[PDB]
RNA sequence: CAAGUCUGGGCUAAGUGGUAAAGGAUGUGGCGCCGCGAAGACAGCCAGGAGGUUGGCUUAGAAGCAGCCAUCCUUUAAAGA
């Protein structure tokens, strides 16, 4: 008969174990801690990896809910350069790259999250994450 | 104490081990000294009164020793000569080897690297039993020089003087020196431990373990509790019960297993020269 | 630049220091008159100005000549400019020291080491007409190793270096590295 | 340590320290420097002790210039021995430092670090010192 | 860091007091609690 | 203990004076330069102090907050990778 919730957990892709923080915060949820490793890995059976943020909200009759955001802006950028890891030491060492368009294509994939309602601004948030992992922008 | 008491003690458990099979007696398979298995400080403690009183035995009560190991860093190659020609049982044996360190947990590997046969067929067995042997007392403190690969790639001989034995020495010389030369390193024992603790105490639990020459490995939750795995040196791991039960007011429990051996922080190198 | 200066009759060049003013003297192949200027305003100008940019001096005789501090003698025990030497420029080409400007990060800038301003001032010559300034030096293709010198640089519309060339203008050297010991 | 490699005379007289400096009272190399306020005899060790902690403080830093160089034989008779019997044997060396003399100077480092490494150096030295920048150290040939 | 000859600021929260001709130095961490002597 | 508790201006508050150094210090007076200045400053109160993003590498885990680097973007009145 526990109280209510707007839980803002942060679970990756695939790893869906009732183990905390899916226990102490979702113990007052009555949450189907297993109707996620199916509802999730079904939509993310496509991707494969990349963490997927989530907000699980509980109510009265002891039922739950949860909507997920997009995968780290550092993800789509790793596949779009034949990368896995950043570059250890960003800036000086380039291990892959993205064009002036490939950055403007990604800013589309996550434009309904950031804050700006453009791409000359949005894309810069991407072009910024370029030197964050040592991945120069093809220009 | 003197071999005298070493007996009063035998009888000690010969009756105390029936009056309480909640313990275990063991003679350290590597260094005489015997261990006294308990179930908490007090336990062994109060035995120490009766076993010392109602048995009048008066021995020592310090802590166990650690099964160290010797080995090297750099690969070396030295001569193994012996020859003693004066007039008869000539005694003529001589060999050259290739000593090379192996990963901490490799073992013992020799190499019958003799071309045509400059070193007769019949003498190799013995030149090995010699190398194998010598590896007993380390070059540093005297412990099982292990984790290496040996290569016999040369050595001559004499038609009459050589002997199965003469070679066992020569080879026991080539080794008795390659380790001295390849910069030795006092390896030690690392354990696997798993403290079951309520993440309430956990915080310090991990700390304390860090400040124990140990390096943490993880904590995959269990029941209402949470488990911690990691490695540690048996030296800096003694009387852990009454330390774990400290950072946990009782709600703490652990296990322990062996794993591998690994170099001592140098500062602990000249330390052990005892 | 400017600077209020006055003539000195020649009386107690040390009573002026205590006074508060700095005894001087300017000259050239024609005239040399003993002078003196206040410190405040000489620190405040020489501190910057130096001997690269001319200083127009204003004397009680309306005149306001252009000169370069050819020399500033010190007080070693506590440095306190104690007497200058103003060279009154003309029209005739004369020698001075033009500042060098290191515009460009070398390779020792990622690798390591340090740019060494082995000589951030060169002796060139030119009519006081052409008053050059920071003579840009190119750096980048330099890595803890060799260096550059001679007179490999943008010599403005009339500058004609009066050094060698050959004098090692600047070089990059190995950083000091804590963990380094040679004694033993 | 540091010291002469060869020498015409193994032993030399004391002499006396006066004012002035004779020279090296201006920068010429680095960007920041340390100068002597009181006259004295800096031992090689004193120097080394500094130069070191100097570098120590900023591991992997720019270049340090020791602008002074010991070369005056430091004498000393054995312990528990009376006067006479000639002179004494050498102990170490010292560089005769006077006020206004630039002892060291660093080049290529953040002011914050330069002003610090020097501050420490000054502590290893037996005399009071000042940290100068580079203003009027122009032309001193 | 109580009694000593070189009393200084060991972290901004320190304060150089001087009650009774003696330079004291107080802070939030009783460790910095100094005093010259 | 013989002759000014002499006159004008200034500093010192420890009996310093009435004998010690490096090195400490919002001591106390006094000169300075250089910044912010009522188109609202200093202390100040109530406020906000975010989103890309747990930056990337490393690691048991590093999410502003071990440590390497890197330090761009954003919506703004403003918020540092
Ligand atoms: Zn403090």
């Amino acid at each position: 008969k526990k109280v209510v919730a707007v839980v803002k957990l942060q679970l990756p892709a695939g790893k869906a174990t009732p183990a905390p923080p899916v226990g102490p915060a979702l113990g007052q949820h009555g949450a189907n801690i297993m109707e996620f490793v199916k509802a999730f890995n079904a939509a993310t059976a496509n991707m494969g990896d990349a963490i997927v943020p989530v907000e699980i909200t509980i109510y009265a009759d002891r039922s739950f809910t949860f909507v997920t955001k997009t995968p780290p802006a550092s993800y789509l950028i790793r596949k779009a350069a034949g990368l896995e890891k950043g570059a250890h030491k960003p800036g000086r060492e380039k291990v892959g790259r993205i064009t002036w368009e490939q950055v403007l294509e990604i800013a589309k994939q996550k434009m309904p999250d950031l804050n700006t309602t453009d791409l000359e601004a949005a894309a810069r948030m991407i072009a910024g994450s370029a030197r964050s992992m040592g991945v120069e922008v093809v220009g | 104490k003197t071999k005298a008491d070493q007996e009063k003690l035998s009888q000690a458990l010969a009756r105390l081990a029936e009056e309480d099979p909640t313990f275990r007696v063991s003679t350290h398979p590597e260094t005489g000294q015997t261990i006294i298995s308990g179930m908490g400080e007090l336990h062994l403690e109060i035995i120490v009164d009766r076993l010392k009183r109602e048995f009048k035995v008066d021995a020592n009560v310090g802590k166990p020793q650690v099964a160290y190991r010797e080995t090297i860093t750099k690969p070396v190659d030295v001569e193994g000569k012996f020859i003693r020609q004066t007039g008869g049982r000539g005694q003529y044996g001589h060999v050259k080897i290739k000593v090379e360190p192996l990963p901490r947990g490799s073992g013992f590997e020799f190499v019958n690297a003799i071309v045509g046969g400059v070193i007769p067929k019949e003498y190799i067995p013995a030149v090995q039993k010699g190398i194998e042997e010598a590896m007993q007392s380390g070059p540093l403190i005297g412990f099982p020089v292990v984790d290496i690969k040996v290569t016999l790639y040369d050595g001559s001989y004499h038609e009459v003087d050589s002997s199965e034995m003469a070679f066992k020495i020569a080879g026991s010389m080539a080794i008795k020196e390659a380790v001295q030369k390849g910069d030795p390193v006092i390896l030690e024992p690392i354990m696997r431990v798993e403290v079951t603790t309520p993440e309430e105490y956990m915080g310090d639990v991990i700390g304390d373990l860090n400040a124990r020459r140990g390096q943490i490995l993880g904590m995959e939750p269990r029941g209402n509790a949470q488990v911690i795995r990691a490695f540690v040196p048996l030296a800096e791991m003694f009387g852990y019960a009454t330390d774990l039960r400290s950072k946990t007011q009782g709600r703490g429990s652990f296990v322990m297993f062996f794993d591998h051996y690994q170099e001592v922080p140098k500062q602990v190198q000249e330390k052990l020269i005892k | 630049y400017r600077l209020k200066a006055y003539y000195r009759e020649g009386e107690k060049p040390s009573a002026l220091r205590r006074a508060g003013k700095l005894p001087g003297v300017m000259y050239n192949r024609h005239l040399n008159r003993k002078v003196y200027v206040d410190l405040v305003e000489f620190d405040k100008v020489f501190r910057q100005a130096s001997i690269h940019h001319v200083i127009v001096l204003e004397l009680p005789d309306g005149q306001s000549l252009p000169t370069l501090v050819r020399q500033v003698n010190l007080d070693k025990r506590r440095r306190r400019p104690e007497h200058v030497d103003f060279f009154v420029l003309s029209d005739e080409p004369v020698e001075m020291y033009v500042p060098l400007r290191f515009v460009g990060t070398p390779a020792g800038v990622r690798a390591g080491g340090v740019l060494q301003e082995i000589h951030r001032d060169i002796l060139v010559k030119v009519s006081p007409r052409n008053i050059p300034e920071f003579i840009e030096v190119d750096v980048s293709g330099l890595e803890i190793g060799d260096s550059l010198h001679a007179s490999d640089l943008k010599l403005p519309p009339g500058v004609e270096l009066a050094v060698s060339p050959e004098e090692t203008i600047a070089a990059v050297v190995p950083p000091e590295d804590v963990e380094k010991l040679a004694e033993e | 340590m540091l010291m002469p490699r060869r020498m015409k005379y193994r032993k030399q007289q004391r002499g006396r320290l006066k004012g002035a400096t004779k020279g090296g009272d201006y920068v010429a190399f680095g960007d920041y420097g340390l100068v002597a306020l009181e006259p004295a005899w800096i031992t090689a060790q004193q120097i080394e002790a500094a130069r070191v902690a100097m570098v120590r403080h900023f591991r992997r830093g720019g270049k340090i210039f020791i602008r002074i160089f010991p070369d005056k034989p430091y004498t000393k008779k054995p312990l528990e021995v009376r006067m006479g019997k000639g002179k004494g044997n050498v102990e170490g060396y010292v560089a005769v430092v006077k006020p206004g003399r630039v002892m060291f100077e660093v080049a290529g480092v953040t002011e914050e670090q330069a002003m610090e490494a020097l501050r420490i150096a000054g502590h290893k030295l037996p005399i009071k010192t000042k940290i100068v920048r580079r203003d009027a150290y122009d032309e001193a040939q | 860091m109580k009694v000593r000859a070189s009393v200084k600021r060991i972290c901004d929260k320190c304060k150089v007091i001087r009650r009774h001709g003696r330079v004291y130095v107080i802070c939030e961490n009783p460790k910095h609690k100094q005093r010259q002597g």
